[PDB]
């Protein structure tokens, strides 16, 4: 959850946000 | 501690893997080059594509109750493949 | 592998015992000759690679370049413990490396060893190249000094040459710059730790990031003057107006 | 018996000799130790000894 | 004897019936010898049925026909009639024999010579002879060749109107009718065996 | 059950190469980067090139100073043998060496051994002279050993510098370099450490059982273990996808190992994750510790 | 040499009766051995011996395009005077150290039994030494002579071998001018 | 040798045991490359004995560690020897001296690098003379069993048989001594009682064209492992009192 | 462009974001088969990656633009 | 696969009640030639799952003429062979 | 006798003073012969006017 | 060669065109051997009719298959083409030249071993192939013999009709018919010499 | 080079 697959786990984050 | 030494001999191989699978493609794009009349029956009649062993009288009344005609037929096949037409792709896996 | 160094190499390069990469980058040989279809089937491309056939070795160095790899000592106590670096191979089993990242692993060639893993996906090639490429990690993220230190010999040849005995020969005469001054060495002919009178022609960005340029005397060693050559491009000749500690190579 | 073999083949000192070398072996009959049973262990003992 | 030092030489395998032991095409450098069965010899046609040339018992040698020349690709398929071991060789191994040892090369020579001379009466047999006489020397010769039990009253063999049609060459319940012809002439009796009289 | 069992025992030999450990007697270790030709020798004004080169930096920390004793003997000694083994050649007289050695003999301070050469017959002459024509042979005693003025009264005798260090021109360019360098003899020594026996790669092969790991030991074709500090590297770099597959391609997703074979012989450089098979292989024996651990899918 | 080859020894390991030396001894007793050949690039001979006493190259079965280079270059030793030997060897000609090794590492050309294998120096040279003194003109006394010492095998005429270096020399700067 | 010593070495490569020595003074008596034969003298000699000691000697043999072993006379016939004197060298030692090492040539200064932290250099020559090159031995086993089904057979016969490595081997599946060879050579025939399984329609077509046929036994051969060559030299074979002896046992 | 990875940087302000682009990048050439627009001077798909981030050509924006398009024109077409 | 979160908890009972399959009998494993196993023991295929393809321990029932048979003779089911390692 | 050549690479050809040069293969021993006498008589003989 | 030796013993006689040489029923004891000329091997039924088994050129042996078994006859006429340059040798004196020298048999195996490969073919080519195959790979091949003349796209062969009926053993007004078939065909370009294209 | 070559021309003889 940073980094490299930072932006792929803020990705997941914002999709939760989103559901 | 002894246990790591040990092997685990049942499960599997890519290499294999991908043997058997270089294997059935050249089978089924051999398939593709032979009678449309036998090639139903040559799928069917060992099971090929399905989870199935059809051999004998059901074909019989599904296309046609003769049955040693069929073996000709097996004849013919050979002929018509074996003759080098298509077994060079085979051979290479005749050290199988 | 046993770990030997290479005097001669870049920083990018690591020596590589070939066999190694052949056991390591088979199955990419593999699609490429199903690909090119000389061994149109898998078990044709076993016993080829069993022949040794030239192909496979041209075909190997065709793969292995551009196909970063990674470097690994025991302890990797901090991050620098391990390296990213470009393959280049070699006809023996002995890793030759980069010899100045000693200190990184703190290692020294007297049995040590080293193991490597592989950036199998693009990622992971792209991560290594962007990242473990030895250009990006020079200075220390604890504190600002280079790492790179040059160590031993390096810097006491450096000691030699730039410095400045009243002994040896050749004392006030004038020079153009530092290129006839190596036809007197390399004809052998001056004393290369001699101050002598030549011209310089120095750089400054003193503009905005413009380099400002102009010539003049010192009265300077022969090594101090040969040595200039190597400068790219901004500097004074004052820096280069000493024996140079280690700590000035540093600086 | 058994007992004998056990001793000659699963104590800590039944080993396997070092003739790569006649120093190493001849030199490897006079080592001297204080380990294994009524002896000591690494974890347990210190620096002073 | 003179077969007992060969195979001190010799590696044997054993090959079971159908295994077509050689193939047409692939080049040549390892002769074989039967050491124990019988084998056949098989040619195609490139669009339809092959034809038996000739059976080989034991006491044989194959792969010979290669082992002179190079870059010599086979002639024929090879299939096994039943268990068969095979004492083969390279042909530097009989390079080596050869240069060592004679008296197979007499008995190699003495089967070449009759097999070409029965091959020459065959080759007669299929222009002149009708198949009556065909049949009639493929019956004297087999009655020539020791397989039989040497029925105490007549000659018999257990033949079923197939492989006398692959031997003389024809279809096959033809071969009933004739047969049953000949039945009528009294020449041979027969139930899936066939007694020679 | 055993019927019966052959064995067999073959004969290899190994030859030298880099990497292959080298040692002496003073703590002289070293490791071989490169084997070289003959030409590239520097050498002498006799054109005999050297046999091994040396880095003089570290003694002044390490000091294992008896090495350069020894050198000044090895360069001393092997000299007389070769007056010797000229006199041979030029096939000189028993007499001459008779001086010559005896001379020799009693030549240091206080020696406790004395010898005489009358006492021995001729071909015992003969034969010594012939087993010292490489170089006579000395005895250092540890603590009383000799010293440095019968170092120096013996090259003497040689006929080389006391000083044992000599001008000397280029393999590669024939010229003198700045200044003179010591050169003489020492006796060393080749190891069990050898590469040959000690490097090793997998590409792919066995596994574990109970977790389908790969196994350790190159007698096995081992995988090499990382440390889990090697991890906290790329947890300071962020190296997520390269964590990703050295997690669980290489090691535990069987489905991911033979995703990424058949990819790569496609050509097909790109990456599928399963879930560790450990995870699960825990899960499992904690209910059998009796709780239910579960997983709150999404 | 490249090769040898004897009655009674399959391996090189192997011993025999009525002998000091094992195989190994002997052979290298061999690879310092020095021939002249005149016509040919690779040669077979014998050798064949009974008796006590210590053997030699004057026992040899010698052709006579050669020219052997010691008699007494010594080989071996006979401990029984019933024991008896008989080997014949390969020599060739070439360059270096490409010391056969190389060869069956190229060749796997699958050879009998009892072909000892024996690895390849060429060269015959041993030591050299150059000198530059002051050869003299009336005027030009900054000329200089390269005086050079020499040390080799047999096997070589100098004079030739220096034309050889020369000619080869030459034929490289070809590339130099001709080939700019 | 070393030319440098301490003095000691003597009583070191005596005290092994490794070693021949003159258990008694005499006269060198016969002699051969794997024994040796002295006439003891008369007084050392005891009246009921001969005085005629021999020494049948260890050559290559097993180190623990995988290493070659040999015995070799140091020494002549027809000579006087006063007893405690060696009489054969060992692997490292010399004349009843130590030899682990060999002594050579040495300069002290750097090389572009070629030195650079304790590291070496070298020339060629010494690779041309060989010295420092050594030997190995590997060994390997291969059992006869007895299974549920029946006994493990040991033959020469074989299917699927790339010739190659069968040329090497005799009647009953051996190879012949002198041999050289590499990983994954074939040098034992030994084969198992087996049972025998099914396949999928695929290979069934494949075989049905080809037709090959009938085996119910299975490989257990023992071959060379990948990534090592070397040479055959010796072999032996142990077999039951009560199973009989095979051909070449 | 090869042993450095300095101006990718200056244009994008990451190594991540670089990194991560260039992996996406060169596995549409890798796999999907897309050609190039710098010249490709024999070397692995890294390379190219690197050289078209370096110009100011590729970007995960324009990635973005680009397959959007092209997919849009997709549904469109197959009605 | 995919999953959010994890959750520890007691096992209750009818939590073993919902993860079962068979109370467990007689511990033996084989007989001393047969290899094979035993049943409700330890090894017992019956519960855990099957060892071979499609294989009652005495081998009556086989072939996917029986498919869900579960054997008479000894209790013995007819499936795959991977869901031991999750039962 | 089996000798080898070198070809002529390229002229890399900055200026028409400053230029490099490329050339290949040698068997091994000679690139440093090469470079040293051509070095010494290239910078140490060449007539001109001064 | 070993020809000049035995010719100084000679043995060599000179036949002229269709003297018979060998008829069939006669006594085995002397092989011959060519020196030059060609001649055909031939046989023929009780009631008349002949076949020609084949025909041999210079180079070769004859009447090889009577030394193996003592006291055989001979097995087929050997008739005379042209003018004949003609070895003779006893089977006493040949087993004596057998235990001086076989290096013989290494010429004479081969072509033995293809006699084998073509007779194969006579029989395999009588059953699988009419008359069309039949002079088609007649005449193929007839292209390849020495004494072929080029014809630019093309080879001629002026052997004109009557010799072919014996090289393949047929008739020549079927060849006939089957040339002119084969003219319609494209395939030949005939007018007594044929131009194989 | 073509210096060097006319300085050997005496041996190549
Ligand atoms: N007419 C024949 N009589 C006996 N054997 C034959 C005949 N024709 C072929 N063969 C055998 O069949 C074999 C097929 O392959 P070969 O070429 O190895 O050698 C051939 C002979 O051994
Ligand atoms: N098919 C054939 N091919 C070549 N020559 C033959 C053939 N048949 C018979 N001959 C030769 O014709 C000869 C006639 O008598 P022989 O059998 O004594 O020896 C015979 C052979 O030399
Ligand atoms: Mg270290
Ligand atoms: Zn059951």
């Amino acid at each position: 959850p940073a980094g490299t697959g930072y932006a792929y786990h803020q990705d997941r984050m914002r999709r939760r946000a989103a559901g | 501690h002894l246990g790591d030494f040990i092997e685990d001999t049942t499960l599997e191989l890519p290499l294999d893997s991908a043997t058997t699978e270089s294997l059935r493609a050249a089978t089924h794009d051999v398939l593709a080059g032979l009678t449309a009349r036998e090639a139903k029956v040559l799928r069917m009649r060992f099971g090929i594509d399905m989870n199935t062993d059809y051999t004998l009288e059901e074909v019989g009344k599904q296309f046609d109750v003769t049955r040693e005609r069929i073996r000709q037929i097996e004849a013919k096949a050979l002929r018509k493949l074996r003759h080098p037409s298509r077994s060079e792709v085979l051979r290479s896996f005749l050290d199988d | 592998s046993v770990i030997t160094v290479g005097p001669y190499l870049r920083l990018h390069q690591c020596g590589l015992p070939k066999k190694m990469a052949l056991e390591l980058f088979k199955p990419f040989i593999y699609g490429k000759l199903e690909l090119r279809g000389l061994a149109t089937t898998i078990k044709a491309a076993k016993k080829m690679v069993e022949r040794e056939e030239a192909v496979v070795w041209d075909i190997l160095d065709e793969v292995i370049r551009e196909h970063p790899v990674l470097l690994n000592r025991a302890p990797t106590l901090h991050r620098l413990g391990i390296q990213a670096f470009e393959p280049v191979l070699i006809e023996g089993k002995a890793i030759q490396l980069h010899p100045l990242v000693c200190a990184a692993y703190n290692a020294d060639f007297d049995g040590d060893q080293m193991a490597v893993h592989v950036p199998l996906t693009l990622e992971a090639q792209l991560e290594a190249r962007a990242l473990m490429m030895s250009t990006n990690n020079i200075l220390s993220p604890a504190n600002g000094e280079p790492i790179i230190v040059p160590s031993q010999d390096v810097v006491l040849g450096l000691y030699y040459m730039t410095r400045d005995c009243v002994n040896a020969k050749g004392e006030g005469m004038v020079l153009t710059g530092p290129k006839e001054a190596e036809r007197l060495y390399r004809s052998g002919l001056a004393s290369l730790h001699a101050r002598v009178k030549v011209r310089i022609t120095e750089y400054e960005k003193d503009a905005n990031g413009e380099l400002v340029a102009k010539t003049s005397l010192k009265d300077t060693t022969v090594g101090r003057a040969i040595l200039w050559m190597i400068v790219p491009k901004g500097l004074p000749y004052s820096i280069v107006n000493q024996a140079l500690g280690k700590k000035a190579i540093s600086k | 018996s058994a007992a004998v073999k056990e001793f000659f083949g699963s104590s800590q000192l039944s080993q396997f000799m070092d003739q790569n070398n006649p120093l190493s072996e001849i030199t490897h009959k006079r080592r001297i130790s204080a380990l294994g049973p009524g002896g000591l262990t690494r974890e347990r003992a210190g620096f002073e000894v | 004897p003179t077969l007992e030092w060969f195979l001190s030489h010799c590696h044997i395998h054993k090959y079971p019936s159908k295994s077509t032991l050689i193939h047409q095409g692939e080049k040549a450098e390892t002769l074989y010898y039967i050491v124990k069965g019988s084998v056949a010899v098989l040619i195609k046609d490139e669009e339809g049925k092959e034809m038996i040339l000739s059976y080989l018992n034991q006491g044989d040698f194959i792969g010979e026909l290669g082992l002179f020349e190079e870059g010599q690709e086979r002639s024929a398929w090879v299939r096994a009639k039943t268990a068969c071991e095979v004492a083969e060789i390279s042909y530097k191994k009989f390079r080596q024999l050869i240069q060592v040892n004679p008296d197979i090369l007499m008995r190699l020579s003495a089967q070449m010579a009759r097999r070409l001379q029965v091959t020459s009466e065959k080759v007669g047999n299929l222009a002149f002879l009708d198949v009556t006489g065909r049949i009639a020397q493929t019956l004297l010769n087999l009655a020539k060749q020791p397989d039989a039990m040497t029925h105490p009253d007549g000659m018999q063999i257990k033949i079923t109107r197939q492989e006398i049609g692959q031997i003389v060459g024809c279809s096959r319940e033809t071969v009933g009718r004739i047969l049953k012809m000949l039945e009528d002439q009294n020449l041979i009796s027969a139930h899936g065996k066939t007694i020679v009289v | 059950g055993v019927l019966k069992i052959v064995k067999v025992y073959l004969a290899v030999k190994r030859r030298i190469q880099p990497g292959d450990k080298m040692a002496g007697r003073h703590g002289n270790k070293g490791v071989i980067s490169k084997i070289n030709p003959i030409e590239d020798m520097p050498y002498d004004e006799n054109g005999t090139p050297v046999d091994i080169v040396l880095n003089p930096l570290g003694v002044p920390s390490r000091m294992n100073i008896g090495q350069i004793l020894e050198t000044h003997l090895g360069m001393a000694a092997k000299g007389i043998g070769d007056k010797i083994n000229a006199m041979l050649k030029q096939q000189q007289e028993v007499a001459k060496l008779r001086e010559f050695i005896q001379r020799a003999y009693d030549l240091g301070a206080d020696v406790r051994q004395k010898v005489d050469l009358s006492t021995f017959s001729d071909e015992e002459v003969m034969r010594l002279a012939e087993n010292l024509r490489k170089g006579m042979p000395i005895a250092t005693p540890v603590f009383d050993g000799a010293k440095e003025a019968e170092i120096k009264e013996l090259l003497k005798l040689g006929d080389l510098p006391t000083s044992g260090q000599i001008r000397l021109y280029d393999g590669r360019t024939g010229e003198q370099f700045e200044r003179p360098v010591t050169v003489g003899y020492m006796y060393m020594l080749k190891l069990n450490h050898l590469v040959d026996d000690k490097m090793h790669a997998r590409s792919t092969g066995s596994y574990s059982l109970v977790t389908q790991q790969p196994l350790g030991g190159k007698a096995q074709f081992g995988g090499q273990r990382f440390g889990e500090m090697e991890v906290w590297a790329l947890e300071a770099y962020g190296a997520a996808y390269t964590l990703q597959e050295m997690l669980t391609v290489k090691s535990d997703d069987v489905n991911g190992r033979t995703k990424m074979y058949k990819n790569i012989v496609d050509g097909n450089h790109q990456m599928e994750p399963g879930m560790p098979e450990s995870f699960n292989v825990l899960l499992k024996e904690i209910r059998s510790l009796g709780i239910n651990i579960e997983l709150e899918d999404e | 040499v490249t090769e040898v080859e004897i009655d009674g020894v399959l391996h090189e390991y192997s011993t025999k009766e009525g002998v000091q030396e094992d195989i190994l001894e002997i052979l290298l007793n061999l690879k310092g051995l020095a021939v002249r050949v005149q016509g040919k690039d690779e040669v077979i001979l014998t050798l064949n011996k009974s008796g006590i006493g210590p053997v030699t190259a004057a026992d040899i079965t010698h052709d006579g395009d050669v020219e052997i280079v010691k008699p007494q270059h010594v080989i071996c030793h006979l401990t029984d005077e019933n024991a008896s030997i008989s080997m014949r060897i390969k020599v060739q000609r070439g360059r270096g150290y490409v010391p056969a090794s190389t060869r069956i590492h190229s060749e796997e050309d699958e050879r009998p039994i009892g072909r000892l294998l024996v690895d390849a120096c060429y060269s015959p040279v041993e030591r050299i030494a150059y000198n530059v003194e002051a050869a003299r003109v009336e005027q030009r006394t900054d000329l200089d002579k390269l005086v050079i010492e020499m040390e080799t095998n047999g096997t070589i005429d100098p004079e030739e071998a220096i034309r050889r270096a020369a000619t080869i020399l030459a034929e490289q700067l070809e590339a130099f001018v001709d080939l700019r | 040798k070393p030319l440098v010593g301490t003095g000691m070495e003597r009583a070191v490569a005596v005290d092994s045991g490794v070693t021949a020595v003159a258990k008694r003074g005499g006269v060198v008596q016969y002699v051969d490359a794997s024994r040796i034969v002295i006439k003891v003298n008369e007084d050392e000699m005891y009246p009921g004995e001969a005085g005629i000691d021999i020494y049948n000697l260890t050559k290559y043999t097993r180190s623990n560690q995988n290493t070659c072993i040999n015995q070799m006379p140091c020494v002549s016939l027809g000579e006087p020897v006063e007893r405690g004197d060696v009489l054969a060298d060992g692997p490292s030692t010399d004349l009843g001296e130590l030899a682990l090492g060999q002594n050579m040539r040495v300069a002290f200064m750097p090389w572009n690098g070629y030195n650079f932290e304790d590291s070496i250099l070298v020339s060629e020559r010494v690779v041309q003379e060989d010295r420092f090159t050594t030997i190995h031995i590997q060994e390997l086993a291969c059992v006869s069993r007895d299974t549920k089904l029946g006994p493990e057979e040991i033959t020469a016969d074989i299917p699927n048989v790339g010739e190659a490595a069968l040329s090497k081997l005799d009647e009953s599946g051996i190879v012949y001594i002198g041999a050289e060879v590499t990983g994954g050579d074939i040098l034992v025939g030994k084969v198992t009682p087996k049972g025998e399984t099914q396949l999928t329609p695929e290979e069934k077509l494949l075989r049905a064209i080809f037709g090959e046929k009938a085996s119910d036994v299975k490989d257990s051969s023992l071959r060379v492992p990948n990534g090592v060559s070397g040479t055959v030299i010796d072999v032996q074979v142990f077999t039951r009192d009560g199973v009989e002896k095979d051909k070449r046992a | 462009a090869r042993v450095t990875v300095q101006d990718a940087v200056e244009k994008i302000g990451n190594r991540f974001d670089l990194v991560l682009v260039a992996a996406r990048r060169a596995r549409q050439m890798q796999v999907g088969g897309k050609d190039p627009l710098v010249p490709e001077e024999n070397d692995k798909t890294t390379v190219i990656a690197l050289r078209e981030i370096e110009e100011g050509l590729i970007n995960n924006q324009i990635l973005d633009v680009r397959e959007r398009q092209e997919q849009q024109e997709q549904e469109a077409a197959e009605l | 696969e995919e999953f959010d979160a994890i959750k520890i908890a007691l096992a209750s009972p009818d939590m073993i009640r919902s993860w079962s399959f068979g109370e467990v009998k007689k511990p033996e494993t084989i007989n001393y030639r047969t290899f094979k196993p035993e049943r409700d023991g330890l090894f017992c295929a019956r519960i855990f799952g099957p060892v071979k393809d499609y294989e009652c321990l005495c081998g009556k029932y086989k072939r996917l003429k029986h498919r869900g048979v579960i054997c008479e003779k000894c209790g013995v089911e007819v499936t795959q062979t991977k869901v031991r390692r999750e039962r | 006798t089996e000798f080898l050549k070198p070809r002529l690479v390229d002229i890399e050809q900055v200026s028409s003073t400053h230029a490099k040069v490329t050339l290949e293969p040698l068997e091994r021993g000679f690139g440093h012969t090469l470079g040293n006498a051509l070095r010494r008589i290239l910078l140490s003989s060449m007539p001109g006017c001064a």
